[PDB]
DNA sequence: ATCGATGTATATATCTGACACGTGCCTGGAGACTAGGGAGTAATCCCCTTGGCGGTTAAAACGCGGGGGACAGCGCGTACGTGCGTTTAAGCGGTGCTAGAGCTGTCTACGACCAATTGAGCGGCCTCGGCACCGGGATTCTGAT
DNA sequence: ATCAGAATCCCGGTGCCGAGGCCGCTCAATTGGTCGTAGACAGCTCTAGCACCGCTTAAACGCACGTACGCGCTGTCCCCCGCGTTTTAACCGCCAAGGGGATTACTCCCTAGTCTCCAGGCACGTGTCAGATATATACATCGAT
């Protein structure tokens, strides 16, 4: 299959706990669509890292080395996954 | 028995600060790393622990986004977030 | 046979293994004798701070085993470690309990 | 698959000897550690390329050391450093 | 005659935005520099090209700290520019 | 030995580097900020510099000391050698 | 006679392949990788000094300073990403007024 | 003898500028940020060998850390300048 | 003040799976000997950093008037939070199968190393033209009318 | 719209000093040969990732409604700007000194390399107890009066 739509996924009730968890009381209702547009951009670059890696290693599965060796490259470092 | 909109609000902060349990639920993530990724190369194939890394990763980028959103609208003497604030948050983070 | 080079300085870390690690990392073309033993002594009392905040923070949640929601609050309560790990994301390790002042009742 | 868990496992009991850690702590740990050997040997390998040097010893790592520690940190771990160097010169 | 209160502040803008000079008098910042190093290690000699390389790294900074502050005070509905918005300025780039 | 050298960067210089940011109109209050800001960033790039000059075993702070440090903290200068 | 001449560049592929082995990169370095980065290493230089050429010409001068390498990078999307944490010595800013300071 | 890329540098820009001139700050600043550059890609490539276990640095170490540091446009850019010179000198070492 | 709703904390019992201990093995770390070259140390030189004097002028400090912008108060209306019934898909558990990660074996191309050659690149010297400084007219732009 | 004055732009002249070119030299890149080894490729195993079905139920969703907050407007007053006057110290140049940074030469001891051995640490296996879940419950807090 190929995909489509999935960004929509990210429903409305998944942002306004995320907010709840970063201490945001109170939110309008143009938020949702910068904060997809945000995910969307941070996803691409970390999943086109990620793919670069792994077409390097000549493999076909993204191994979860190459997702933190890609957070590690942009200054994200990310415990508990090796590395 | 109506509470007024300001307790309910900060319960859910309260509830979600004490917790630690991913937020977004799992498929509908896995399906939209799925299509981002299609577009770099096809019929790829991920392990769990990859798009459990990656939802991490972005759990907590959120998080601090939302925490700097939240930081500059109250800097305007306001409560609720608006677009201008998360311009200016990732503005002055540095991002594009 | 003879005793190993973290008995003979004293530590718990292996001297010989960081040794090793130094000679295959590819950071330069010799390694002096006392270059693993200072960094394997600088590694423990590391991880000996981080074990030791972890554990004051368990004890405070009145739990007996330590879990990553314990690490996150020992890093992020002490300012020497926060400025050590400030970019560092800990899977599992959630949010410290902080609310703004304007958004509490009255 | 070598990795620091059991040493990690002494100093916790070594510390609080009546507490346990879990495996995802323990990973976390075993990554803080790899991390931080990975930022002092990069740093000193740099400091010896700067010098002309072809060797990394005892003064290196102690001026990594105090480079990337914070203040009371790179004290203390400066410290411990020259003393287990010390106890090994002396027992050799 | 006078110019309004605005204008004259609008020609320094455009005038030190167009020029590449240093704004730092040099002896003043040598001086601050050398009792700076003083705390760390007595009896310390600076080369002239360490001294203008710090005033070249002071200048960069305090130049993108004092952007962000207008930004984050153009924010707030403001011109002017207080202490509240050089620390949010701050909290948001990681410094604090 | 040195006694209040913070003072020698004047007000008119704090608003010629205001000026340049794009900074209209300026509180009475900044000046300390920016002080304050100056400096600790002053402290800690000294601070590198000079630990990387002991370990030179060198009493003089050379441009590449500066330089080394500069790029130790993520902020790269260019055109001063290295 | 020269590897350069041979590869048809102008850097030093030599020179670039010496760096290469005393930088303790790694154990073993191949013949292309050389080649490679000299070639990645001179389209950047020419890109620059192009890009530096065209600002400095805009100006009416026949001399490229650093305030023209300043406002080349800012000027170019992706040599500013590729530069974002880079101060350039005597290069200035760029000229950029808020649209809420201009007058009525 | 203090080697540097500054004579390279002019090489480039007589080629693609005939007439334009260039002060000594910049090439202070081109020669700083050639050798930045260098250091980037050669340390990507670097830790590219050391996660998979090899011990050679070839063309392909080099290209994919090309493609990881630059942006995209300049990482395709660099790839086909890259790729065009190796091909050109496999083709005539031999040959 | 106050009580009812209500979520949240607290105390206890079953389980369970995840953590704490034992075992066997094998491979990575320790002792020993060798060479050799890298680093420590000592002398030298010169250049380049520090210190002082003087003037002078441009920049900093200070006083003062005022205007315009920050800020507090008020009204309003609308956008967002809360609750409830519905529906939708996320989750879990089992089962399938096959692609592909991972390990091992083989061998040949390829890169380290070493000695001889020489020509490309760097340091130094010289000069002239681009740019900067000065000066003066032209044009723009701002504010009061 | 107008007009005067202040600021800027432009145009030309003179100078000056730094960029461009030329030449000697030296040491670093090239070439040719040898030898070890590493990684490219084939092949085998067996793990786990993907796809599906079914049932359940909790989360999402749509809508109704009320009200708290963002935003616009108005008045006020205070405090920052802009300009004239006074002061001061930054800067340039010039000179003197000395000290320390870079260089070279000599030495010696410290580390890579190889060998031999053996014990510690790490998969596999196991068992048992702290915490998760469930349930009952207590308690403090929000809200409406």
């Amino acid at each position: 299959k190929i995909l489509r739509d999935n960004i929509q996924g990210i429903t409305k009730p998944a942002i306004r706990r995320l907010a709840r968890r970063g201490g945001v009381k109170r939110i309008s209702a143009l938020i949702y669509e910068e904060v997809r547009a945000v995910l969307k951009t941070f996803l691409e670059n970390v999943i086109r890292d990620a793919v670069t890696y792994t077409e390097h290693a000549k493999r076909k599965t993204v191994t979860s080395l190459d997702v933190v060796y890609a957070l590690k490259r942009q200054g994200r470092t990310l415990y508990g996954f090796g590395g | 028995h109506r509470y007024k909109p300001g307790t309910v609000a900060l319960r859910e902060i309260r509830r979600f600060q004490k917790s630690t349990e991913l937020l977004i639920r799992k498929l509908p993530f896995q399906r939209l790393v799925r299509e981002i990724a299609q577009d770099f190369k096809t019929d790829l194939r991920f392990q769990s622990s990859a798009i459990g890394a990656l939802q991490e990763s972005v759990e907590a980028y959120l998080v601090s986004l939302f925490e700097d959103t939240n930081l500059c609208a109250i800097h305007a003497k306001r409560v609720t977030i608006q677009k201008k604030d998360i311009l200016l948050a990732r503005r002055l983070r540095g991002e594009r | 046979a003879s005793t190993s080079r973290s008995s003979k300085a004293g530590l718990t870390f292996p001297v010989g293994r960081v040794h090793r690690l130094l000679r295959r990392g590819n950071y330069a073309q010799r390694i002096g004798s006392g270059a693993p033993v200072y960094l394997t002594a600088v590694l423990e009392y590391l991880a000996a701070e981080i074990l030791e905040l972890a554990g004051n923070a368990a004890r405070d949640n009145k739990k007996s085993r330590i879990i990553p929601r314990h690490l996150q609050l020992a890093i992020r309560n002490d300012e020497e470690l926060n400025k050590l790990l400030g970019h560092v994301t800990i899977a599992q390790g959630g949010v410290l309990p902080n609310i703004q002042s304007e958004l509490l009742p009255k | 698959k070598e990795s620091y868990a059991s040493y990690i496992y002494k100093v916790l009991k070594q510390t609080h000897p009546d507490t346990g850690i879990s495996q995802k702590a323990m990973s976390i740990m075993n990554s803080f550690v790899n991390d931080i050997f990975e930022r002092i040997a990069s740093e000193a390998s740099k400091l010896a390329s700067y010098n002309k040097k072809s060797t990394i010893s005892a003064r290196e790592i102690q001026t990594a050391v105090r480079l990337i520690l914070p203040g009371e940190l790179s004290k203390h771990a400066v410290s411990e450093g020259t003393r287990a160097v010390t106890k090994y010169t002396s027992s050799t």
